[PDB]
RNA sequence: GCGCCGGAGCCUCGGUUGGCCUCGGAUAGCCGGUCCCCCGCCGGGGUCCGGUGCGGAGAGCCCUUCGUCCCGGGAAACGGGGCGGCCGGAAAGGGGGCCGCCCUCUCGCCCGUCACGCACCGCACGUUCGUGGGGAACCUGGCGCUAAACCAUUCGUAGACGAC
RNA sequence: UGGUAAGCAGAACUGGCGCUGCGGGAUGAACCGAACGCCGGGUUAAGGCGCCCGAUGCCGACGCUCAUCAGACCCCAGAAAA
RNA sequence: GCGGUGCGCCGCGACCGGCUCCGGGACGGCUGGGAAGGCCCGGCGGGGAAGGUGGCCCGGGGGCCCCGGGUGUUACAGCCCA
């Protein structure tokens, strides 16, 4: 069948002001802005009420496959609001048996290199994704902490060090060695 | 002072696939596009007009080089607003995609 | 974005078909691409009717989904909607295009006379103000 | 008496289909912004097709084989070449009216171009399908001259822009040197209006 | 049989020949949906000699007209019982339409069966066609239109007409 | 005897029968006008106001011519026609914009009077872009220019012969 | 009927090719349509109607399907269990 | 001039007849002696229920305005029965 509307609204909090430019959804807040460009998705997006408290999506004659692409919308719209207000921060552990992980941050948090990898002389560069920056928790023994807004940066970024650290050509059951995301959380508590 | 004929462009032969009928020629009359558009040119007169290396008398004046094949639209040709017409000699296979004039006097109105 | 919807009692000006030109009032909607329309003061017959054939317009007519013929010629005659549709831009340049299919040969060449000495003195105007335009500065 | 058609935003074969017939019918066809056009199905089939084409090569000498034309001008062209009889006349005499560009060159930068809405991929594929470039198909398969090609058009995008600006002012002084002449045009305008010409 | 068209609902009433044993045979009516009289009449004897032992040499055709709809500007829901071949075994299905005209429904009916089913005219028959209420209908392609304040609209209007300039210069407009 | 310009003839090849000098682009959105605002060398945002089955519309626009003489009215003088410089053009440079003066009318466009022209006696290739394209030649004026290739000879970084 | 099967070997019935062109199946002794003196007008069959290529350039109707190996017309020209 | 045969070459028109493809009007028969529909909200009496109009409570949209839900059979809309 065709669906005659399927709609989802998202409550936006005060302190914060979300701007429609047809598909294009601009979120200005706290601690920064963040546009993203919807024209893929082919939706009908409207912003309600005095403050501008409320943005609903609507789809009209659309079958199963386009009647999905709705919460995700929704689900875009308010981890865009969570990482205007409270940011994102993903928490990143090294596990290891023998040869530790030194982590040493170079062009501002920007670039991160890990030394001693499995007793590797070879020394890896990976880079962050705009408006991610690396630090390490201080008497910690070994944590990342990547600090961002936009979630997907921040985690594409984390993903680029996950990948980083593989064990080639040996038992992934026994080598459990690496940096792994610990916990996703926002670096403002509510 | 002005043009006096509509200006058909000579498409191609009256044919099947693997056969075709030279007795025949199919016109494409420009700005009409249907069969309710083609009643008013059905039975006017055409003309191939061109002009070759030796002079030939002209009715009204003076021996030119230009030369004339008369025909006469017959039919309307298919469901998109093309004319079947039909010459006093057959026309010649250069002239295809070619200028011919649809004339204004058998006229109607 | 969206303004005109397809409601119960909305005006939609017919494109082609049979009836292309005239003003049906949507009754009720059969399924998702067909809808009943009723356009008696207009000379519409109560019928089914594709929704690609209709161009809808920003008049509403309120009555119930499934009134009788009587219920929506009085609407249309309360309303005012056949009198108020002429007074639309929409209406204007249809019935401009209709009269210049309409023209005739002596009114087509009354017609090239008024617009030749027109295109003149809006030729002169205009340079005269490129005038004033150009000496402000320079 | 030369059709100057955009290629921007055309379908291949659509497109192809209905210059492969105007040419036939004596017109002279010039298709410009040949990149612009775009090819339904997505980019990775796209390109896979291409790829397939260049596998075919005469086998005992490939300077007699199949040439496999490279920009995005070239590409469209051998595709109204299938639709023609190309080894006749009337098929050479068609090929030889039509010509392509890739970009827009100068005696057309300054006309405008005609749009096929018949060949147009806005009315012609559902807004949900997948859909691919032929200016970015030529690039990944062997185009070189699609950085230049930017630049290029990006110039006459400014240059034309600065013009549009200034036939907007002539516009708007068209739209003064109208409303002053109020009172001496008012009974010229009226045998233009009750013909429907102003209303 | 091929439905071609819009079919025709049919009142066939039919009865065997007297003979000497049974002077008055009983009279059986029946309802072919079906494109004229010459094909309805055919589809009769088709039903008639698979329930009765009843056949065209021996019976005869007591009255065959066409049913016309007794309200055809009145929105309904038809809820069709079907019996159709597939590619292994032969499936009953119920199916609901929104339309005027129960032959419409029939037609319709045909369509759907032909186009998600690839069912033809012959392999379907037709058991039962029944108008129903709004709240006794079970598919909600049919129920959503169940709604007194009914609003959409019509998005994306793709342009029809496209060879009518075949050359313009504007690109054409989608939102209306 | 060649090029750059300033008359009358010839051959031969044909097609043609008014022009559009341009935004970019979106298509679940556009377009044209606005003042407060930050970039930027006069653009481009938010803001208000129109328009949107696109009317500042390609279903569009521009041009429009039978020709001449008389008087008037409307409409022009900041006009029409042709001169030397004033500024541009490179993706396949392109013939145009603008001012002075050297320059001459007061016509040109639109209503109305005034008479005229082979009025060729019902009839077909009419009317164009055309000072077209291509070539043999004849005039009458100026301004200008006097070269290289190949063979032959020699070489041996080359080579069956040619070629190099 | 024999053979695992064969564009294999052997039968019955009717129709074809051989002895026969013509329109369709791109192509082809047998398929589908239809059999032929030399021509003009009309109209059909079987097949078609994006362009090659005559004819959908209908404001055709209703659904289905996305394939990084789509799919696409008797004989027929490459597939199953799962 | 009245009859016959022809035109030097290239052309056109008119009316009559045969064959064809179309276009526009107007008349009538049948049916369930059409089915619906329109006009007197036809006027009267009783019912029934939802794709629920009035009347009220909910969440929300503003400087007090329309939505979406609840309740139920006439109200400031209407629909179908006998």
């Amino acid at each position: 069948m065709k669906t005659i509307l399927s709609n989802q609204t998202v409550d936006i909090p005060e302190n914060v002001d979300i701007s429609l430019k047809g598909r294009t959804v601009i979120v200005k807040g706290p601690r920064g802005t963040l546009r993203r460009d919807f024209n893929h998705i082919n939706v009908e997006l409207s912003l309600l009420g005095k403050k501008k408290k409320r943005l609903r999506v609507d789809k009209w004659w659309g079958n199963r496959k386009e009647l999905a692409t709705v919460r995700t919308i929704c689900s875009h719209v308010q981890n865009m609001i969570k990482g205007v207000t409270l940011g994102f921060r993903y928490k990143m552990r090294s596990v290891y048996a023998h040869f530790p992980i030194n982590v040493v941050i170079q062009e501002n948090g920007s670039l991160v290199e890990i030394r001693n990898f499995l007793g590797e002389k070879y020394i890896r560069r990976v880079r962050m994704r705009p408006g991610v920056a690396c630090s390490v928790s201080q008497a910690q023994k070994d944590e990342l902490v990547l600090e961002g807004n936009d979630i997907e940066l921040v985690s594409n970024s984390a993903a680029l060090i996950q990948q980083a650290t593989t064990v080639k050509n040996k038992d992934i059951r026994k080598f459990l060695d690496g940096i792994y995301v610990s916990e996703k959380g926002t670096v403002q508590q509510a | 002072s002005g043009r006096l004929w509509c200006k058909a462009i000579f498409a191609g032969y009256k044919r099947g696939l693997r056969n075709q009928r030279e007795h025949t020629a199919l016109l494409k009359i420009e700005g009409v596009y249907a069969r309710d558009e083609t009643e008013f040119y059905l039975g006017k007169r055409c003309a191939y007009v061109y002009k070759a290396k030796n002079n030939t008398v002209t009715p009204g004046g003076k021996p030119n080089k230009t030369r004339v094949i008369w025909g006469k639209v017959t039919r309307a040709h298919g469901n998109s607003g093309m004319v079947r017409a039909k010459f006093r000699s057959n026309l010649p296979a250069k002239a295809i995609g070619h200028r011919i004039r649809v004339m204004l006097y058998p006229s109607r109105i | 974005v969206f303004r005109r919807f397809v409601e119960v009692g909305r005006v939609a000006y017919v494109s082609f078909g049979p009836h292309a030109g005239k003003l049906v009032a949507i009754v009720d909607v059969i399924d998702q691409n067909r809808a009943l329309v009723d356009g008696p003061c207009t000379r519409v017959r109560r019928q089914a009717m594709p929704f690609k054939c209709m161009q809808l317009t920003d008049f509403i007519l309120k009555f119930p989904h499934s009134a009788r013929q009587k219920y929506v010629r009085k609407a249309w005659e309360k309303a005012d909607i056949n009198t108020k549709w002429a007074a639309t831009r929409w209406a204007k340049k249809i019935e401009a295009r209709e009269r210049k299919a309409k023209m005739t040969d002596f009114d087509r060449y009354k017609v090239m006379k008024a617009k030749k000495m027109r295109n003149r003195i809006i030729k002169n105007e205009v340079k005269k103000l490129q005038r004033a335009a150009l000496l402000k500065a320079s | 008496q030369v059709l100057v058609l955009d290629g921007r935003g055309h379908l291949l074969g659509r497109l192809a289909a209905i210059v492969a017939k105007q040419v036939l019918l004596g017109r002279k066809v010039v298709v410009v912004r040949c990149e612009g056009i775009n090819i339904s199905g997505n980019f990775y089939r796209n390109k896979l097709k291409y790829l397939a084409f260049l596998r075919k090569r005469m086998n005992t000498n490939p300077s007699r084989g199949p040439y496999h034309f490279r920009a995005p001008s070239r590409i469209f062209w051998r595709t109204v070449r299938g639709m023609l009889p190309h080894k006749t006349k009337r098929g050479q005499a068609a090929l030889d009216r039509l010509k392509v560009f890739d970009g827009i060159p100068p005696p057309y930068d300054k006309k405008k171009r005609m749009v096929v809405p018949a060949a147009l991929k806005v009315v012609r594929l559902k807004p949900t399908r997948k859909f691919a470039y032929l200016g970015r198909l030529a690039h990944e398969v062997g185009w070189k001259y699609q950085a230049v090609t930017a630049t290029l058009e990006e110039k006459r995008k400014e240059k034309a822009k600065i013009h549009y600006r200034k036939k907007k002012q002539i516009m708007r002084l068209r739209k003064q040197a109208e409303k002053n002449v109020e009172k001496k045009i008012s009974k010229f305008t009226e045998v233009l209006k009750t013909h429907g010409l102003l209303v | 049989t091929k439905a071609s068209g819009t079919l025709r609902e049919y009142k066939v009433v039919g009865r065997c020949l007297p003979t000497s044993k049974s002077p008055a045979p009983p009279l059986y009516r029946m309802r072919i949906f079906a494109p004229n009289h010459v094909v309805a009449k055919s589809r009769f004897w088709y039903f008639v000699l698979e329930l009765k032992k009843m056949k065209k040499s021996s019976g005869e055709i007591v009255y065959c007209g066409q049913v016309f709809e007794k309200s055809p500007l009145r929105v309904k829901n038809f809820g069709i019982w079907l019996r159709y071949d597939s590619r292994s075994g032969t499936h009953n299905m119920y199916h609901e339409y929104r339309d005027l005209i129960m032959a419409s429904a029939v037609t319709q009916c045909y369509r759907d069966m032909g186009a998600r089913h690839r069912a033809r005219a012959h392999s379907i028959q037709v058991m039962k066609v029944e108008e129903m209420a709004a709240a006794r209908c079970p598919r909600p392609a049919v129920k959503q239109f169940h709604d007194s304040r009914i609003r959409f609209p019509l998005p994306h209007r793709v342009l029809r007409r496209q060879h009518k300039p075949r050359f313009t210069a504007k690109r054409p407009n989608t939102f209306f």
